């Protein structure tokens, strides 16, 4: 019976924009999408434990 | 070399650490890619 | 009692032998790792 997954953490800026500062500045206009993403990932991480 | 710097190799702009590569490019190859098509290595146009 | 103990020991030995011989027995547990790895790989590939 499986019991837990691998706890994954995703960094928005590195993935979407990489090293592009201008993209990072533009990404701020999209709101709290990354806050929701990281909150969900953290919830899954604590759920595994 | 060996420092996080902003580089521009023939228009290939980016930020990272440049290190002496040890992967054997063939003479006809002048630009490398990693998974997801990201540029992993490049040969210097001035000294190759 | 002796027969029951012998049966239990033989069953445990057969369990070990079956686990060693059959590499696909733990497929249900390798499936989660494979799925996570595939998800990460497709996420990385989407950057291209
Ligand atoms: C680049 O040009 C300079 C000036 O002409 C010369 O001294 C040098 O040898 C050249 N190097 C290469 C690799 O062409």
């Amino acid at each position: 019976l499986p019991v837990s997954m691998t706890k994954t953490s995703v960094d928005c800026t590195m993935y979407i924009c990489g090293d592009s500062t201008e993209c990072s500045n533009l990404l701020l206009q999209y709101g709290s999408f990354c806050t929701q993403l990281k909150r969900a990932l953290t919830g899954i991480a604590v759920e595994q434990d | 070399k060996n420092k996080c710097v902003n580089f521009n190799f023939n228009g290939l702009k980016g930020t990272g650490v440049l290190t002496e590569s040890n992967k054997k490019f063939l003479p006809f190859q002048q630009f490398g890619r990693d998974i997801a098509d990201t540029t992993d290595a490049v040969r210097d146009p001035q000294t190759l | 009692q002796k027969l029951i103990a012998n049966q239990f020991n033989s069953a445990i030995g057969k369990i070990q032998d079956s686990l060693s011989s059959t590499a696909s027995a733990l497929g249900k547990l390798q499936d989660v790792v494979n799925h996570n790895a595939q998800a990460l790989n497709t996420l990385v590939k989407q950057l291209s």
